[PDB]
C-alpha cells in the first residue's frame, strides 16, 4: 500500500513499468474502504498525468489502472469530479469507450457516468463531446441478453445519468435520441436495469408536457404500469414516480395512465408499508382527482374513494397533506353525485380532524374541500343535513377557532362558512 | 381547484 509520495515518484520516473505499477498503486489507495486519499492524490497533481496514460493504446493494463484510478477521484464529492473534468478526461473517457477490452470500456463507461451524474453542467459538457454515439453503440445488439449483466448495468446507469436533473433538462435532441434504447432497457429482465430505466423515465418526465409527450408516446406506460406491481421496492419506487409525474401534464396524458390499469394497483400502494410509496402513492391520486369527472369517475369505480378517506385517517402527516389535496381536487372537480358518494364513504370525520393540523395549507385546503362539498350540499337542499354532520363530528369547533388564525385567507375562509351554513 | 402539483 504505497504512499503518495512513492505513487509520485513512480509515476514521475519516465518508465512505462515503473509507471503501471505505481499506477496501480495508487488505485488500489484510491478504492480503500476507509477515507480513500482522494485529496491528497489530487493536491499531488497525478490526475493530468492519469488522465494522459488513458491515451497509452499500447498498454491498456495502464489505460485500466489510470481509468479506474479516474474513475474513483469523480465518484467523489462535486469538487473532485471538477479535478477530473480539469483534468481533460472527459474526451479521453470518450475515446476509451471504443476499446476493444470491455473491462476498459466498462471503466469509461462508469467514468462519464459519474462525470454526467455531478449536475447539469458536467451533463451537456459529456453531450457536448459526443459520448452519446459511441454510448448507445455498446448497446446496438439485436437482443440485449447477448450482453453481459455488470456491463449491461453499467451502462443503463450512466444512461439514466444522462437523462437526469432539471436547470436545465437534457438537450431534446439527446433526449431524442436516447429514448429508443432506454426503452429497450426498461423492458429488460433484470431487476438493477429496471430500476435505472425506471429513473432514467422519471427524470424525462419530471418537466412541461411536451418532456412527458415525448416520453408517452414511446409506449412505456403500459411497461410502466407492469413495473408499478413489481415485488422489489426498488423498481416500483422510480415506476410510482414516473406515472405521478406523467399524471402532473394533461388529461389526455392522464388518461393513457388509466386506460394502462394504473388505477388497480393503488389500493395496495395507497397501503402501502413504506411510506413514502405511500405519499407518492398519494401525491399522484391527487393529480388524478385534479382531472376530468369521468377520470373521478374511474377513480370511483376502482374503489379507491374508501382509500384515501382511510390515508387521511391514519399515515404520516405529509402522506394526509397529500390526501387532503386529493379530496379538495376531488370536490372542485367531481359531480354533486359523486360528491355525495365522497361524504357517505366517510371523508367528513377524517376532515375535521386534521383541522386540528398546526400547518397553515392543509388548514386552507381542508377548509376549501369543505365549501366544495357544502356548495354540493346547496344543490340538493341539504346544507342543513350537512351542517349537522359537520357538528356531530366536532367540526364546527374547530371552524370557530380558526376565525381568529393569524392567516388571512384562513380566518377569511373559516368566517366565510360560519355565516353561510352555520347561523 | 381543481389544482396540479408537480415535482419530486
Amino acid at each position: 500500500n504505497w504512499s503518495v509520495e512513492d505513487i509520485v515518484k513512480g509515476i514521475n520516473s519516465n518508465n512505462l513499468e515503473s509507471q503501471l505499477q505505481a499506477t496501480q498503486a495508487a488505485r488500489k489507495l484510491l478504492s480503500r474502504e476507509k477515507q480513500p486519499p482522494i485529496d491528497n492524490i489530487i493536491r499531488a497533481g497525478l490526475i493530468p498525468k492519469f488522465v494522459s496514460f488513458l491515451g497509452k493504446t499500447d498498454c491498456s493494463p495502464i489505460q485500466f489502472e489510470s481509468a479506474w484510478a479516474l474513475t474513483n477521484i469523480a465518484s467523489g464529492t462535486s469538487e473532485q469530479t471538477k479535478a477530473v473534468v480539469d483534468g481533460g478526461a472527459i474526451p479521453a473517457f470518450i475515446s476509451l469507450l471504443a476499446s476493444p477490452h470491455a473491462h476498459i470500456s466498462e471503466q469509461a463507461v462508469w467514468a462519464l457516468g459519474n462525470i454526467a451524474g455531478d449536475g447539469s453542467a458536467f451533463r451537456d459538457l459529456v453531450i457536448k463531446h459526443g459520448a452519446i454515439d459511441p454510448l448507445l453503440a455498446l448497446l446496438a445488439v439485436p437482443d440485449l441478453s447477448t450482453l453481459a449483466c455488470g456491463y449491461l448495468r453499467n451502462l443503463t446507469w450512466t444512461l439514466s445519468n444522462l437523462c437526469r436533473n432539471k436547470n436545465p433538462a437534457p438537450p431534446l435532441d439527446a433526449v431524442e435520441q436516447i429514448l429508443p434504447t432506454l426503452v429497450r432497457l426498461l423492458h429488460h429482465n433484470d431487476p438493477e436495469v429496471l430500476a435505472d430505466s425506471c429513473w432514467a423515465i422519471s427524470y424525462l418526465t419530471d418537466g412541461p408536457n411536451e418532456r412527458i409527450e415525448m416520453v408517452v408516446k414511446k409506449g412505456v406506460v403500459p411497461q410502466l404500469v407492469k413495473l408499478l406491481g413489481a415485488t422489489e421496492l426498488p423498481i416500483v419506487t422510480p415506476a410510482l414516480r414516473a406515472i405521478g409525474n406523467i399524471v402532473t401534464g394533461t388529461d389526455e396524458q392522464t388518461q393513457k395512465v388509466i386506460d394502462a390499469g394504473a388505477l388497480a394497483v393503488f389500493p395496495s400502494l395507497l397501503t402501502n408499508p413504506k411510506t413514502n410509496i405511500q405519499k407518492e402513492a398519494t401525491w399522484t391520486m391527487s393529480n388524478i382527482t385534479a382531472g376530468r369527472q369521468d377520470q373521478i369517475q374511474q377513480v370511483v369505480n376502482h374503489g379507491l374513494v374508501p382509500f384515501l378517506v382511510g390515508v387521511l385517517s391514519k399515515a404520516d402527516f405529509k402522506t394526509q397533506k397529500e390526501a387532503a389535496w386529493a379530496i379538495t381536487n376531488y370536490t372542485s372537480g367531481g359531480t354533486v353525485e359523486q360528491i355525495v358518494y365522497l361524504v357517505h364513504c366517510g371523508i367528513i370525520e377524517p376532515l375535521m380532524n386534521l383541522l386540528s393540523a398546526k400547518d397553515t395549507k392543509i388548514i386552507q385546503v381542508i377548509l376549501d374541500a369543505i365549501s366544495n362539498i357544502f356548495q354540493a350540499a346547496e344543490k340538493l337542499g341539504e346544507t342543513e343535513k350537512l351542517s349537522i354532520m359537520i357538528e356531530e363530528c366536532g367540526g364546527l369547533d374547530k371552524i370557530e377557532a380558526l376565525q381568529r388564525h393569524e392567516n388571512e385567507s384562513v380566518y377569511k375562509a373559516s368566517l366565510n362558512l360560519i355565516e353561510k351554513y352555520f347561523s | 381547484g381543481s389544482i396540479i402539483r408537480k415535482w419530486n
